[PDB]
């Protein structure tokens, strides 16, 4: 649970998806 | 249209 | 999910496929929340209108999974339920009031690349995050259009939509317990949840701590992608104080 939400080939080495910036986006 | 899967999940 | 895109490997790493034994197919999606407890909707396991009543021992669970129909050799793991637990106020008769259920595996999951928990929101993110405009994802191997089925995880971003366009939208009563999410007619792009998508997690990467937490579990629609319909989707945190319950106790 310490680890939760943060995946390994993502979070964990600081890489993006090709979409989660448009989440952020409409997060204002 | 599902590929079996090893049979000691269904034992 | 219609409308929507091939995931990336291991982006959806708490992703989890219901899957039958027999005959052998896709029951639902469901979501890893910590190595021996999933998450999925009610209705996946009980719909007696439909004469769906599953038991522990009707289903496997499979995690870390891709493509939908291959067995993903070293990579996906399959787990067998030890003990199912629905709602005690699952409303099955009306409008799926509730639509909540959790699976305990009878071993715990080891995690790796491809499997991974997600978060369950805290009062604070929920409250942050869950509002009009606001985007979540969507990823589900369910239909790719209302009336065919994808190779591998599908994936949609869609806006969490106004409770009173979501109340005015159909006639099916809704609760505090749900939400809707969708792009409207007027805003042109389109994507939802559909028919085996039911289960899956509706998600929010937090802006506060770059974590990912589900607010949502596919529930229901009524039919696909139509214009001016939206997905409803059960509200995770809501009922998180019956989560926290049972998995306190059984757990
Ligand atoms: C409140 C309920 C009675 C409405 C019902 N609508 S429904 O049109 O039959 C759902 C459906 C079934 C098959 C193919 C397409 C759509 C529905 O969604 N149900 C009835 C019982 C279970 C649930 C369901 O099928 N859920 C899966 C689902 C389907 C569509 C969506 C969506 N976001 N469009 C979400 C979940
Ligand atoms: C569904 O199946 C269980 C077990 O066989 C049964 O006891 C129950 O009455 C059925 N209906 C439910 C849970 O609504
Ligand atoms: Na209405
Ligand atoms: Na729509």
């Amino acid at each position: 649970e310490a680890d939760c939400g943060l995946r390994p080939l993502f979070e964990k080495k600081s890489l993006e998806d090709k979409t989660e910036r448009e989440l952020l986006e409409s997060y204002i | 249209d599902f590929e079996e899967i090893p049979e000691e999940y269904l034992q | 999910i219609v409308e929507g895109s091939d995931a990336e490997i291991g982006m959806s790493p708490w992703q989890v496929m219901l899957f039958r034994k027999s005959p052998q197919e896709l029951l639902c999606g469901a979501s890893l929340i910590s190595d021996r407890w999933v998450l999925t909707a009610a209705h996946c396991l009980l719909y007696p209108p439909w004469d769906k009543n599953f038991t522990e021992n009707d289903l496997l669970v499979r995690i870390g999974k891709h493509s939908r129909t291959r067995y993903e050799r070293n990579i996906e793991k399959i787990s067998m339920l030890e003990k199912i637990y629905i709602h005690p106020r699952y409303n099955w008769r009306e409008n799926l009031d509730r639509d909540i259920a959790l699976m305990k595996l009878k071993k715990p999951v080891a995690f790796s690349d491809y499997i991974h928990p997600v978060c369950l929101p805290d009062r604070e993110t929920a409250a942050s995050l869950l509002q009009a405009g606001y985007k979540g994802r969507v990823t589900g191997w369910g239909n790719l259009k209302e009336t065919g089925q994808p190779s591998v995880l599908q994936v949609v971003n869609l806006p969490i939509v106004e409770r009173p366009v979501c109340k005015d939208s159909t006639r099916i009563r809704i609760t505090d317990n749900m939400f809707c999410a969708g792009y409207k007619p007027d805003e042109g792009k389109r994507g939802d949840a559909c028919e085996g998508d039911s289960g899956g997690p509706f998600v929010m990467k937090s802006p506060f701590n770059n974590r990912w937490y589900q607010m949502g579990i596919v529930s229901w629609g009524e039919g696909c992608d139509r214009d001016g319909k939206y997905g409803f989707y059960t509200h995770v945190f809501r009922l998180k104080k019956w989560i926290q319950k049972v998995i306190d106790q059984f757990g």
